[PDB]
């Protein structure tokens, strides 16, 4: 009937045709129950650090600070200069720059040669 | 399944608390707050008209190349109001 | 003082809004009828569209051929 | 993904399929009475094989029912204009100011509203009164070292309010 | 166009506020005789679209398509205007039927109220505008172009023919 | 825009549109009546009932709730959660 | 000018022999008196520049930047408490006196006749901001921030000294008239290319250009508000004014040798507008915004049209005002909640009800709302660069689209939609922050009324 | 019309190429068939500020219609006879353009098929 | 507070599209619909709700008379 829904990196895979939910094992039940236990302990610690009437300031989430410290200052360590990263850097960093520099050379050569020939529309071309 | 008695009892105590809260949240001192303590048409069709009509005689007669018209059209069957002479009328019609 | 609701019934109306509705639709109807009657003739182009030019050879300028 | 359990069940999955098929068929079918006819047809097609003792046959026909429903959905279902995704998505969120505010006013405005703020003072005393001891005793009392659930038991022991009540009681009216 | 669809938006928003801001055509099905002031306004709109001959919507749209017809058209755009005129006719008719002329579907406990001077003044004055102002504009302008005025058979007729079909 | 909703009136409206449904009686039916035990109707018809309440009041209920209503009083309690039915 | 210099020296012991709970009012009062005194400068007319005798002069380019600086000082001096208003009396006096001495070297740098005096006062402008941001940077990498700061700016700014002593000892003295009126065109050797690369590369470091732009963002996000606003506004537009001075020499070689710097500036403008669309750490988005606008400035300086110079000085002064304001708003938000990130503290439309108007007005003058000075600068730069080349307008408008995108994303991200209802500590707005807002946006709109002042010497 | 189908299906000859219409020599089978009156007063055509692509034939009816519309401004609907006369004159001008089109078309058809099929 | 409850056992369904669809569904062999929840939608002030062209032709009541008045006068 239906073409069985190919996925992509944009087309998300819905909850109906997983199909791996239907291969119920004790492993997957234990994984889902322990996942529920993790979220249970996290919500309980949040509600204990959330509902107090003496607590003035922010909740001070260490996960958000962990994400910021991973995203900002944990970039440069760690790193190793490999072949892939070097080729990708030289492909995205000097490539389009020398592309636009070649086309500016082209347009400036055309304009220089044309106005050296003098066949430009500068009957009035004041605001240079 | 259904409600557990935990869900029943906890949800009913929150019924009592939330209903007492909204029972409180109608303010009524029988007075909510208490304080510590033609002319429109006249002003808005006479005052900016006077100010702008002042602004559109004397400062426009200072600055020369300023508000300028696009010319009133004259016809062969008309005259000129200023000196006084006609443009001679439009010529013969034929083959209507 | 204002209008009141009623459960699963046809609502109550005033004569005012229904007579303005009937009057404004009637004025549209009168306007389009008297407009179609007075001047145009807007289905036609107010003139006979002629034939291909006149279908008259030896008029319009031809040589004997 | 639910606060009570880890998985729903097979029966809940068939149940939600019934509800979503009924909703999408509302969105598909106007005039409501040919809709009522087709909804009875859907109820009969579920009454085809309700009486299955097998389990792999049940989940296999459920998977095929998901396939048939995904082939016969509608792009804009009639999601209610109260639910998120619809036309509300907290439509009147402009005036949902929480109640940790309204205490940071100048005492002139607090003199304008004497009775409400005195009753807010007694509510704040009711919050502070048995906050520490009874709630810490009930939350350290009942669970095992693994919590393993996201609910909480009510104050069934003797006295005061069930624990962790403040931000569930105190909330906007949802039409401010 | 400005007069016309401002009047149409205003009447539709009156309907939407009258039915608790649900705004969808489903669960709105039939509301003629739920006061016919707004249904009259919406049908004056959705009929004056495609030009009831000869009204405000006649003048602009039909002189546009006739001047396009007697011009140097790019041989596909004429069919584009033709089929799009047909399509705007069919969704105008469908929005009339699904909004006001079907079996009445809406939730219970109606609050349908128009005891309002603001509503009747604004809707009244823009339907007055959508009746007269098109002819008032189209009379007293200096003709800055050459009107064509010489159209064949089955070319002036085909606009209203396509809208009726 | 909001008509004055009270508890007992909206309870009467819920029990009224239950009473308009066919295969249950108006006779042995009250506020403390069940949907699985004493009337004995199935879960499928129970979700047809929940859909009737949703289509009257105009808002869905989440499927975390969908199993565990089973009586009109707790339906009235959840709708009082949704609308905050007071002055 | 010395009448505009010596009350700043006499303003230094004011802070010292003003007693406790008294330094604040005296410093603010007398710096505003200096702001009136510098508002009395504007006399310049017609043919020549205005000489303030032999040591000093002013073009009509240094004058608006100088008045901007002495107007920006009391704004900063009121901006810089509530993170050191609880510190010691002696260290507080040291902080305020260091700001005053910093202003003194700013005015010394803007009012220069000789480029050697300009260079000495240039790195004299450098040295106090180092101490200020390193001592009160309030984050764990302020050490690295000040270190990269001083090492990039000295290691780039150093061959400028050798080149200026060379121009001193080969072509007479270094009056700007006598650097003018006498300069012969120096032809295309390779030594001329190295000397041009030295001078222009030193100021490229100071702008920054794209290849040296990571100089900036640590020295903003790991720095207090005073050093941040001085740094961004006066130091970046000071480097711009320095290049506007020194670019008079070496005209027949900058045509052949100025193609790649235009290139790196344009592509870095595009990539920097792209980089500040996605980041957290709210303070840094304005820093990369400044990098984008200064790359636009550098395109405008290295093409050599009078239209380009008028757009250059307008973009300088307007972006200085806008960036200083928006840094002050980010300071206000960080003083509300001690996070510095972006996705956390949303909401703030309900609460702080008129702070939203200032976020709106700052984001729309960052949007180049068209009567403002910012669009005047950007517009005349776009006109001059389309006269320079017929295809560069796609990059300019692409900058424009993405600039509008990240600025308005900043507006509707942090201050739009939902309080997270765990914050529960922020108090409503003080009169001090709103007073700083009214200090910001009244001069910008008054210059938008009368903009014949701030356009450059090629008016 | 069907002329479009004939130009897109048949030969390209007897359908004339558009906007390159003066093809054959004028006064071909005419001789002495021209007056071209043009009594539309060129200096007065400047004096009345018309539009370009209107400085043409039948302009005097436009002059008189604009004159009466200038004269009768509260008369919102009175000037229609001169309006219809200007319509009539441009109708006859379209008649002249159609007759010139089929003049050139039939001269092309009859003479060119005559020569190219009896050569 | 009160509503007076326009009440049940009044409809007895009888509404002709629902009656014909119960006819079709009973000949189909189900005979078990939802029921009488929509009789207020299908009868009352409804039920000969006007057709399509009647809504467009709602306006000739005063229209033809005023048109004959304008022709004759």
């Amino acid at each position: 009937s239906f073409p069985k829904y190919e996925p992509s990196r944009l087309a998300s895979l819905p909850t109906t045709l997983d199909p791996a939910e239907y291969d119920i094992s004790s492993e997957t039940r234990k994984a889902q129950a322990e996942r529920l236990a993790i979220r249970s302990r996290l919500k309980r610690e949040y509600q204990l650090q959330y509902n107090d009437p003496s607590r003035r300031g922010v909740v001070e989430d260490p996960a958000l600070i962990r994400w910021t410290c991973a995203r900002s200052a944990n970039v440069y360590p760690n790193f190793r200069p490999n072949t892939k990263t070097s080729l990708l850097g030289a492909l995205f960093g000097i490539g389009p720059l020398i592309f636009w520099y070649y086309v500016f050379k082209t347009d400036r050569d055309r304009k220089e040669k044309l106005i050296q020939e003098g066949k430009l529309d500068r009957t009035f071309n004041i605001s240079y | 399944s259904g409600y557990t008695p935990d869900e029943k009892l906890r949800l009913q105590q929150l019924r009592e608390l939330r209903r007492r809260w909204l029972k409180d949240q109608e303010l009524s001192p029988r007075e909510p707050v208490l304080p510590p303590r033609s002319i429109f048409a006249f002003t808005h069709v006479l005052i900016p008209v006077w100010i702008i009509h002042y602004y559109l005689k004397y400062h426009v007669t200072t600055k020369p190349y300023t508000i300028v018209e696009k010319k009133p059209r004259i016809f062969p069957g008309d005259t000129i109001l200023e000196t006084g002479e006609v443009i001679p009328p439009m010529k013969e019609f034929p083959d209507q | 003082a204002h209008i009141e609701p009623r459960y699963r019934q046809f609502p109550q109306l005033t004569r005012s809004q229904v007579i303005q509705a009937e009057f404004f639709s009637a004025t549209m109807w009168f306007w389009i009828l008297w407009r179609f009657w007075h001047d145009s003739d807007a289905v036609l182009g107010h003139f006979p569209y002629p034939d291909p030019s006149q279908w008259t050879d030896e008029e319009l300028g031809i040589p004997p051929d | 993904f639910l606060p009570s359990a880890a998985y729903l069940t097979h029966q809940q999955k068939v149940l939600q399929l019934y509800k979503r098929a009924l909703r999408h068929l509302e969105s598909r079918c106007v005039h409501r009475d040919k809709y009522r006819y087709f909804a009875c047809l859907l109820r009969a097609r579920f009454d085809e094989h309700k009486n299955e003792k097998d389990m792999v046959k049940a989940t296999q026909l459920l998977r095929e029912a998901e396939k048939e429903f995904w082939h016969g959905q509608h792009p804009q279902p009639y999601i209610f204009p109260e639910s998120p995704g619809g036309t509300s998505y907290e439509r009147y969120e402009c005036y949902k100011v929480p109640e940790w505010c309204l205490d940071d006013w100048h005492p002139s405005e607090k003199a304008m509203y004497p009775d409400y703020f005195a009753k807010r003072e007694q509510w704040k005393k009711l919050r502070r009164e048995s906050w520490e001891r009874e709630v810490k005793q009930l939350q350290e009392e009942t669970p095992v070292g693994g919590p393993r659930t996201e609910a909480l038991p009510p104050a069934r022991k003797q006295g005061d309010l069930p624990p962790l009540w403040w931000h569930i009681v105190t909330r906007p009216r949802e039409r401010p | 166009h400005a007069f016309f669809k401002a009047m149409l938006f205003m009447c539709s928003g009156s309907i939407i506020h009258s039915l608790n801001d649900e705004q969808d055509i489903r669960k709105m099905g039939g509301l003629f005789k739920a006061m016919p002031f707004t249904t009259t306004a919406l049908i004056i709109g959705s009929l004056a679209l495609t030009g009831m001959p000869f009204l405000t919507g006649f003048y602009s749209k039909d002189l546009i398509i006739e001047s396009a017809n007697t011009s140097y058209t790019n041989a596909w755009a004429l069919l584009m205007t033709l089929v799009a005129t047909s399509f705007t006719a069919i969704y105008s008719t469908r929005i009339i039927f699904f909004a006001l002329l079907g079996q009445p579907r809406f939730p219970t406990l109606i609050n349908i109220n128009e005891n309002n001077p603001f509503l009747i003044n604004s809707i009244k004055r823009l339907l007055i505008g959508s009746l007269f102002a098109g002819f008032i504009i189209s009379n007293n302008i200096p003709p800055m172009t050459i009107p064509q005025m010489t159209m064949p058979h089955y070319l002036k007729m085909t606009a209203l023919t396509v809208t009726i079909l | 825009d909001a008509p004055p909703l009270t508890l007992e009136g909206i309870k009467d409206r819920v029990l009224y549109v239950l009473k308009l449904y066919d295969k249950i009686d108006p006779e042995k039916l009250s506020v403390n009546s069940h949907f699985m035990k004493d009337l004995g109707l199935d879960s499928l018809d129970q979700v047809e009932i929940i859909m009737a309440m949703e289509d009257e009041f105009g808002f869905e209920i989440p499927d975390i709730d969908a199993e565990k209503l089973m009586c009109p009083q707790e339906i009235v309690d959840y709708i009082a959660d949704k609308k905050d039915v007071y002055e | 000018m010395l009448k505009y210099i010596i009350p700043t020296m006499m303003l230094m012991p004011l802070t010292w022999l003003s007693k406790n709970s008294m330094i604040w009012i005296n410093t603010t009062l007398h710096s505003l008196l200096i702001s009136l005194t510098s508002l009395l400068l504007l006399n310049q007319f017609g043919d020549n520049s205005l000489n303030f005798s032999l040591t000093f002069f002013s073009d009509s380019l240094s004058t608006p930047l100088l008045i901007l600086t002495m107007w920006l000082l009391p704004l900063m001096l009121m901006a810089s408490q509530h993170h050191l208003s609880k510190e010691n009396l002696a260290r507080k006096k040291l902080f305020i006196s260091m700001l005053i001495l910093l202003q003194l070297f700013l005015i010394m740098t803007f009012t220069a006749t000789e480029l050697i005096f300009f260079y000495i006062m240039f790195e004299a402008t450098l040295v106090p901001t180092l101490i200020i941001i390193t001592r009160w940077g309030n984050q764990t990498e302020r050490l690295n921030a000040g270190l990269y700061f001083l090492f990039y700016t000295l290691a780039g700014s150093l061959p400028l000294l050798v080149a200026l002593i060379y121009i001193q000892n080969t072509m007479g003295s270094l009056n700007f008239l006598i650097l003018q009126y006498w300069v012969q065109p120096m032809p295309n050797s390779w030594s001329n290319t190295f000397m041009w690369l030295a001078c222009m590369m030193a100021f490229m470091v100071k702008m920054p250009l794209y290849g040296l732009h990571l100089w900036l963002p640590k020295a903003h996000v790991e720095a207090p508000i005073a050093g941040s606003m001085v740094l961004a506004a006066i130091l970046l537009k000071l480097g711009g004014y320095g290049m506007m001075r020194i670019t008079l020499l070496l005209n027949p070689i900058t045509d052949f040798m100025a193609y790649p710097f235009i290139m790196l500036s344009l592509w870095g403008m595009i990539m920097t507008s792209s980089i500040c669309l996605r980041q957290t750490d709210l303070k840094s988005l304005i820093a990369y915004s400044s990098v984008s606008h200064m790359a636009l400035v550098i395109v405008a300086i290295l093409i050599q049209t009078p239209w380009s110079y008028m757009g250059a000085t307008a973009l300088m002064i307007a972006h200085g005002l806008t960036s200083s304001m928006l840094f002050c708003l980010a300071n206000s938000n960080y003083e509300r909640v001690h996070s510095r990130t972006m996705i956390l503290a949303r909401g703030l439309q309900t609460l702080l009800p008129l702070m939203a108007a200032w976020w709106l007005l700052a984001s729309l003058t960052n949007l180049a709302l068209p009567p403002s000075i910012n669009l005047i600068g950007e517009l005349f730069v776009v006109m001059s660069t389309f006269s320079w080349s017929n295809i560069t307008i796609i990059l300019m408008g692409l900058n424009m689209v993405i600039t509008a995108l990240y600025s308005l994303y900043m507006l509707i991200t942090t201050q739009r939609g939902k309080h997270t209802h765990h914050i529960n500590n922020i108090l409503p707005s003080f009169t001090r922050e709103n007073a700083l807002m009214s200090l910001h946006m009244l001069p910008l709109l008054l210059l938008s009324l009368n903009p014949k002042i701030i356009l450059g010497p090629l008016y | 019309g069907a002329h479009l189908a004939r130009r897109y299906l048949g030969d390209a000859s007897v359908e004339p190429e558009p906007l390159r219409m003066p093809t054959f020599p004028p006064d071909y089978g005419f001789p002495e068939r021209k007056e071209r009156e043009m009594v539309a007063t060129q200096q007065e055509m400047n004096d009345a500020q018309l539009v370009l692509q209107q400085r043409d034939y039948c302009a005097h009816y436009l002059i008189r219609f604009l004159k009466c519309k200038r004269d009768s401004f509260p008369n919102f609907l009175a000037c229609k006879h001169e309006q219809h006369d200007w319509d009539y004159c441009e109708h006859l001008d379209y008649v002249k353009r159609m007759k010139e089109f089929e003049r050139e078309r039939r001269l092309l058809q009859r003479k060119k098929r005559r020569e190219q099929r009896e050569a | 507070s009160k509503m007076e409850l326009p009440d049940y056992k009044q409809w007895k369904i009888e509404g002709t599209p629902l009656e014909t669809v119960q006819e079709k569904l009973a000949a189909r062999g189900l005979r078990d619909p939802w029921g009488r929840n929509e009789a207020w939608r299908y009868m009352g002030g409804f039920a000969n709700n006007v057709s399509f062209v009647g809504a467009l032709l709602k306006g000739f009541k005063w229209g033809f008379a005023a048109f004959v008045v304008a022709v004759g006068a």
